[PDB]
């Protein structure tokens, strides 16, 4: 899909 | 002897590494000055990237609501702003590591250096090109956002690159370092898509002198060209369009292995015509558009930083 | 997503290079604590190339004989000694910059990060591998000897390869940093081959998993095979044999897709009877084999797509 | 040959 790549903290 | 997709050294950029945390959210940050820059995606819940207001989102915040880490120690945030697609949050210390550096935005064709990072740690280096599709074809987690690409010119870091996002056929999509995005995607969770792609002409024709070089010749031939007649070939195998501008940056090339630009690109037209015949060149079973005339340079003379 | 030939952050060891100078001859030298390490051929003349006695050209120099540059500073040399082929010269100021680091002698088919230098500065770093006939596939000119491989596991750099010198068909030898050679090699430029080479079977297992990881199974069957059969076969192609020691280090991989490590030898084994008939994988046109299982776990999702 | 890499000094 499209997907923003920060992380969960 | 020998040629290899080659990074340039990464230290003075690794220096600049941090990590942004806003919320739940965690990503990279680049610290330079007393500002650290990174994707304004950083304020955004996986609700808010439907739909967001940046502006909006950011209103909500104060300064201690980043939370910035550079190793072990925490930076005091005391402004916060965005240019375009990135935040800038002004700190209270100066980077005592900034290296000379500029923002350089670069144009389809051009390589860089990727330092990919994950909790504003430096985790790996590798050698991209922007496509002429305007993605890049990196190597990504959840995580890396905010890693940034460059290149070097003897003392100065030219960043040209910061990661946002991932499309959906694992290709990639970023800003330059004011936030302008590269390509027309957007930085809201909605339907895009890598275009079709191209491959880069000049590049593959200085690796093909790369080649030469290092003493793969079976692909010259007694023929020559002219720029209309290859282009025309170059269209019909989704290449692109090599320019006079393009000729005459391979020139170094082509006067010292002895071999012309347009006699080089009869080679690419009979490569891309009938094949390798079960031969490679540099290692390759792939004509490799991911080294510019530059780049066969620096790494066959030896140049240093 | 992606899959990128990835190498360590240079940053650590660009702070540990300087260049060492003895006569005419220079290289480049590893600064670690208050000990540069060198490879010892920096002290033969042109008269000492093809049978020199190392002992006898060592006793003839003093301290003050070897020229040791860090930046703009002249390192001073305390004493030195010679470990089987690399030369140790110790200086009265300990490297401010070392790092956590470690000395590890590494196997055929490891692969490492190389940081190319010329006069003690970078050029560029790229990822190599230990081929099973004991050379590497570098990229190197003159003046590059004493520029180092390494990895950077867990922020500790384990120093694992020393560049000295290049054999006919243009790849390289050298030795670790205790100054063993790999391989039957010695330094001296007496006529010197690398063995017939190999290509290294685990690794393009490891690889077709990353393939699979990313994404892509094209090129699985229904088929498996035993251990022996595989060998085999993929012998007549010049791939080293797979051990039992292999197929256990690829326990991991196998449990993350789903698929046995014989099944996915089943696969090679096709591929190799089949080429890819124009497909690609994981953006290549041939095996690839220097990622290890090790490689593909760092760079890698931990979740299959 | 067998070359060793280092270099001539400038």
């Amino acid at each position: 899909g499209v997907t923003f790549q920060s992380a969960v903290k | 002897s020998g040629f290899r997709k080659m990074a340039f050294p990464s230290g003075k950029v690794e220096g600049c590494m941090v990590q942004v945390t806003c919320g739940t959210t965690t990503l990279n940050g680049l610290w330079l000055d007393d500002v650290v820059y990174c994707p304004r995606h950083v304020i955004c819940t996986s609700e808010d990237m439907l739909n967001p207001n940046y502006e909006d989102l950011l209103i909500r915040k104060s300064n201690h609501n980043f939370l910035v880490q550079a190793g072990n120690v925490q930076l005091r945030v005391i402004g916060h702003s965005m240019q375009n697609c990135v935040l800038k949050l002004k700190v209270d210390t100066a980077n005592p590591k900034t290296p000379k550096y500029k923002f350089v935005r670069i144009q389809p064709g051009q390589t860089f250096s990727v330092l990919a990072c994950y909790n504003g740690s430096p985790s790996g280096v590798y050698q991209c090109a922007m496509r002429p599709n305007f993605t890049i074809k990196g190597s990504f987690l959840n995580g890396s956002a905010g890693s940034v690409g460059f290149n070097i010119d003897y003392d100065c870091v030219s960043f040209c690159y910061m990661h946002h996002m991932e499309l959906p056929t694992g290709v990639h999509a970023g800003t330059d370092l004011e936030g302008n995005f590269y390509g027309p995607f957007v930085d809201r969770q909605t339907a895009q898509a890598a275009g079709t792609d191209t491959t880069i002409t000049v590049n593959v024709l200085a690796w093909l002198y790369a080649a030469v070089i290092n003493g793969d010749r079976w692909f010259l031939n007694r023929f020559t060209t002219t720029l209309n007649d290859f282009n025309l070939v170059a269209m019909k195998y989704n290449y692109e369009p090599l320019t006079q501008d393009h000729v005459d940056i391979l020139g170094p090339l082509s006067a010292q292995t002895g071999i012309a630009v347009l006699d080089m690109c009869a080679s690419l037209k009979e490569l891309l015509q009938n094949g390798m015949n079960g031969r490679t060149i540099l290692g390759s079973a792939l004509l490799e558009d991911e080294f510019t005339p530059f780049d066969v340079v620096r790494q066959c003379s030896g140049v240093t930083f």
